[PDB]
DNA sequence: CCGGCACTGGAACAGGATGTATATATCTGACACGTGCCTGGAGACTAGGGAGTAATCCCCTTGGCGGTTAAAACGCGGGGGACAGCGCGTACGTGCGTTTAAGCGGTGCTAGAGCTGTCTACGACCAATTGAGCGGCCTCGGCACCGGGATTCTCCAGGGGATCGGGC
DNA sequence: GCCCGATCCCCTGGAGAATCCCGGTGCCGAGGCCGCTCAATTGGTCGTAGACAGCTCTAGCACCGCTTAAACGCACGTACGCGCTGTCCCCCGCGTTTTAACCGCCAAGGGGATTACTCCCTAGTCTCCAGGCACGTGTCAGATATATACATCCTGTTCCAGTGCCGG
């Protein structure tokens, strides 16, 4: 039985915090045409697919060609809710995804470093165990609480088969989780990282690969 | 202010060249003296050229032929092939009325 | 005043925008040390020849037209200042 | 004089100073005699290369929704025609920039 | 106990590819002007002591000084390349001038 | 049993007799059969002077002569001893001529 | 009009006679395409001589290319010829 | 006349021509008005430039164990002057050859 | 018929000998040495002239043919060769 | 379990055979003078303006001070590109025998470059009258920026119907 | 057996949310309009620079024969390209903290441009005369051609340097 999340398709500020769009007066231009069955895609090169630089559907010479149009056109699985052990409801995919292939983007709610402490020692130490912090530049944290996705909605592991990336769109920064590989359907979805805590271990890495002994804290 | 003395360039003959090629475009100041330069440097070349084939030759005056050579030898391939035609017209234009 | 140790105004990264201006991937470590080496010869060769414009006319002001003409003389005609 | 002015760069379909540019030549210190046909000849000449180059300029700043000119696009339009940039070659131009490339082998493989 | 989870960083390469297509597109310039108008004051009080610049003077080095030293990086980096390698070492600006004719 | 020289030294011991004489080093009417040749796309029917014939000689040879130790720059900059026909052409680009 | 028509008298600068500039030149080791190489890269400096040798003699009315013409075109490029009078 | 002539590049102490340079100068259209002390000037260093580059042809000849100069004598002796090699640094001397030189990496191992 | 053909050979065999009092010098040399001096002439005097076009004055002086020579001559000949002209322009005067 | 009848890799050095200076003769074609004579330098005077020179106004190069925030300096990591070594075989150097144009004496012929005289068309010089061209002044006035009310689209919402565990 | 009091999939009043777009404000940078003055036009006289119809004579192109250096293949074996793998340290990407470029002001004076006046250094014309250019003749400095006298490079035959691996 999943708990209260609130549903939200792109990120917000929380306050003081604020977003810079761009406008098409700097933007990178490509330098591929629409010519063949993958204008811009993914194998035919692309200076932008290259330097992680998401097309604007305007400024490509192809127009309605640039499948580089991916953070915007909301492409992903269905992938109903799986239920885990140990954990929770870790997922299950129900696609045969080749590799490079998108998946859900981390969007929740952007928050000051200085004002995630404070939204931390909140509630932390009235017993709730919020685990939802992921820093992308400093005072940019994107946090999990009132708002998200189905990417909150993840499961840490120490022998994954996707990855954090960091992409760039309008002059501002996203979050993508990728397919490094080509998996089919009725496997895990996990993705492992690494953290910094500020106070101590709670648990040992427990993931159930062969040497996924670890810490929380340690790599 | 005592009136200053005045200054001569080529900046109401630049814009003028400009309205029969592109009726509706401008230009900037910082842009008018590069083509301004530009004209007091091709100026020298092709006149100090024929100062010189005018002096090979033990000769005093420098004649309407003379810079038909000096363009011949200092412009590149199809630049030097309209060149020729625009000087030879207007010239037999002028040389009647 | 008197003066001293100026040529470290050229700093590194102002040095590296240089560099990516021209194309160039990766920079080893000892070019810091030899491009402050070029570059502090080809201002004397131009600025000798602007002081002695300027010294012939009687003048005490190195005016924008001495350095145009010291450039010229050397076959780096510049666009634009005169 | 008696009659009214027809100015000599009239006569003949230009739009360059025929009476200036005779000036020019006479005190430069080029020769001791001056014809009569060289100014005529000397403008025809002064007035082509300077169409040349405002009709790239212009071709080439209409290429950025713009409607005025700057010296970049002064740069990019002499830098890419085979002719003027060899009539063209030991220049440097203020506030120009370089061209963009970068090499083959530099792009990052597979 | 409470963290904060770090995406990954970039592969060696791309915050090097990107400053190239940045900078080979604008115009401004890359040299702090007060340092370097300090140089050049510095270096010419070896042919006359006590002269005074313009303001439009001490401005015209600096736009041939970079318009040079551009394009000698651009000459270093083929003979880079010719030996099979990517980085620039310093014995090559030496064969680039030699050969060029200033040494 | 000849005595065979050991490869790479007859080469060694003419490269110092050709840097101490001062003749030319091509033959005279195959290179004058070149020049009436090449000349004859300009204009039609001329008659060459016989000491502007020897005049074209030296400048052809001594930019030869000079590009060669150009050349053999690069081909000891790449850890080589022999020159190739990509080495011509860096020089030249380099220079300045292409 | 004796003008007897001409083909393929560039394989005149044979081989030895390249190598011979080559060992002045300060080489040790030669390879094997550069023969097909230095003529094409001969026939285009004589070219760019030659042409203004008679673009200078046409101005003059005359039918004989002299020895400072020559002189004339190669200064001209920065390639000064002292020895044969000027 | 009354007195007799006393040449102008004597008065000087020099030996080129001074009554030459100076309608040298003059019939060659450079300027309008030639003044009175650039010929004296002028034609003294010409003289200087001239009074060096036989001073070393000749200490090169005495090494060939000859008397007469030519050609080569000029190349060698021009070749190995830090100066004078930077004032003709695009000149080029028929029949001169090259200054014998060999590189390091190529001797025999 | 052979009008006349000018030259600075009697002056260079003049300046000879008084450097290498017994040496001789063959005619493919004293046709080098003429031209060494015919070149160098012009690129002394063909700044000269714009020198005085750009003061706006119409005059060459001993005043531009000194500033003519520490721009063309490189180093140390810039330092003796300027000496070595005003002591001729110097004794002419004052006589 | 390391050494001993014979046993196998590195080192040394005269000795040969070739190429590179020595000294004698010897001889020839170009270097260094002497001679006449025709230009071109030199010596004196006269007449007109370019540059040395003193005094004046005012534009613009220094000198100093304060606040902001964009950029430079330093130390941690941690993965990727430079330098060393080995092995395989393709390609240029060396020498010898055989075929082909460069090269050196002439000899003939005429095409075109250099000179000389006559003489007509053309650019410098000068005075007079008037229309093009630079300096300054205003105006407009297309381009950046916010109110700003509301316009397709999207929720929060408490409630309208479909539904059940026994209720009677 | 027939029926009820709340209780989960749907439904649209409040709202709400950014946000194409109609419509206020302010620009520093160019764009059109009048006094003002001086370089360009026109009309005439003159004295040369340059075009041209002969005319002599040097030299660049064509032919021929002959003796010999230089280009041309052809076979071999070796010294140098080229491709591949393993160790490693050096140049790149981030987070904190320190500093001095920049924009924007006030204040004092050095020296850059003009302008009116007076002298003295060059352009210029005649006579007058000697330094330098072509011609013609004499003889010696240097280029062959031999005949030695070596100095440089290459290789096979002993001697150290430890010894093959067998053993009792
Ligand atoms: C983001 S929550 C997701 C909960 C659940 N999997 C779901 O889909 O709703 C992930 C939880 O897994 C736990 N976790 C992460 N890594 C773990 C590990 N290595 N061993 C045991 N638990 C872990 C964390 O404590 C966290 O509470
Ligand atoms: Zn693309
Ligand atoms: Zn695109
Ligand atoms: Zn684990």
């Amino acid at each position: 039985k999943p708990p209260p999340y609130k549903h939200i398709k792109v990120n917000k500020p929380y306050g003081k915090v604020q977003i810079y769009t761009a406008d098409i007066s700097e933007i990178p231009k490509c330098n591929c045409k629409p010519t063949d069955e993958n204008p811009c895609g993914f194998d035919s090169e692309c200076l932008n697919r290259m330097l992680m630089f998401e097309c604007h559907p305007q400024v490509c010479p192809a127009g309605e060609f640039c499948q580089n149009q991916c953070f915007t056109k909301r492409q992903y699985p269905e992938t109903k809710i799986i239920k885990t052990d140990g954990k929770g409801w870790g997922l299950v995919a129900k696609r045969d995804i080749r590799k490079g292939e998108f998946v859900n983007e981390y969007v929740g709610e952007l928050i000051d470093k200085e004002e995630c402490m404070a939204r931390i020692k909140h509630a932390h130490e009235n017993d709730i165990t919020h685990f939802y912090m992921l820093t992308i530049d400093k005072d940019r944290i994107i946090d999990a609480g009132p708002k998200g996705n189905y990417s909150r909605f993840m499961n840490h592991s120490c022998q994954p088969n996707c990855e954090a990336l960091k992409w760039t769109v309008n002059g501002d920064t996203r979050v993508g989780l990728f397919a490094v590989c080509d998996i089919p359907a009725g496997t895990e979805l996990t993705f492992n990282y690494n953290l910094d805590c500020l106070g101590n271990e709670k648990t040992v890495c427990r993931c159930g690969a062969s040497n996924c002994s670890g810490f929380l804290g340690d790599r | 202010k005592r009136r200053k003395t005045r200054k001569e360039s080529y900046a109401i003959y630049v814009y003028k060249v400009l309205k029969q090629v592109h009726p509706d475009t401008g230009i900037s100041s910082k842009a008018m003296s590069i083509m301004n330069s530009f004209v007091n440097d091709v100026f020298e070349r092709i006149a100090g050229e024929a100062s010189r084939l005018a002096h090979y030759n033990k000769r005093s005056t420098i004649t309407s032929r003379e810079i038909q050579t000096a363009v011949r030898l200092l412009l590149p391939g199809e630049l030097a092939k309209h060149a020729v035609s625009e000087g030879t017209k207007a010239v037999t234009k002028y040389t009647s009325a | 005043k008197v003066l001293r140790d100026n040529i470290q105004g050229i700093t590194k990264p102002a040095i590296r925008r240089l560099a990516r201006r021209g194309g160039v991937k990766r920079i080893s470590g000892l070019i810091y040390e030899e491009t402050r080496g070029v570059l502090k010869v080809f201002l004397e060769n131009v600025i000798r020849d602007a002081v002695t414009y300027t010294e012939h006319a009687k003048r005490k002001t190195v005016t924008a037209m001495d350095v145009v003409y010291a450039l010229k003389r050397q076959g780096r005609t510049l666009y634009g200042f005169g | 004089t008696r009659a009214k002015a027809k100015t000599r760069s009239s006569r003949a379909g230009l739009q360059f100073p025929v009476g200036r540019v005779h000036r020019l030549l006479r005190k430069g210190n080029y020769a001791e005699r001056v014809g009569a046909g060289a100014p005529v000849y000397l403008a025809a000449v002064l007035e082509y290369l300077t169409a040349e180059i405002l009709e790239l300029a212009g071709n080439a700043a209409r290429d950025n929704k713009k409607t005025r000119i700057i010296p970049r696009h002064l740069q990019l339009a002499v830098r890419n025609d085979e002719e003027l940039n060899k009539l063209l070659g030991r220049v440097t131009i203020a506030q120009g920039g370089v061209l963009p490339n970068i090499q083959s082998v530099l792009l990052p493989k597979k | 106990t409470g963290g904060v989870l770090k995406p990954h960083r970039y592969r060696p390469g791309t915050v090097a590819l990107r400053e190239i297509r940045r900078y080979q597109k604008s115009t401004e310039l890359l040299i702090r002007k007060l340092p370097f108008q300090r140089l050049v004051r510095e270096i010419a009080q070896d042919f006359k002591t006590d002269l005074r610049f313009q303001s439009s003077a001490v401005l015209a080095l600096q736009e041939a000084s970079e318009a040079y030293l551009v394009g000698l990086f651009e000459d270093t980096n083929l003979c880079g390349i010719h030996a099979k390698r990517v980085t620039i070492l310093p014995k090559d600006i030496q064969l680039a001038r030699r050969i060029r004719g200033e040494r």
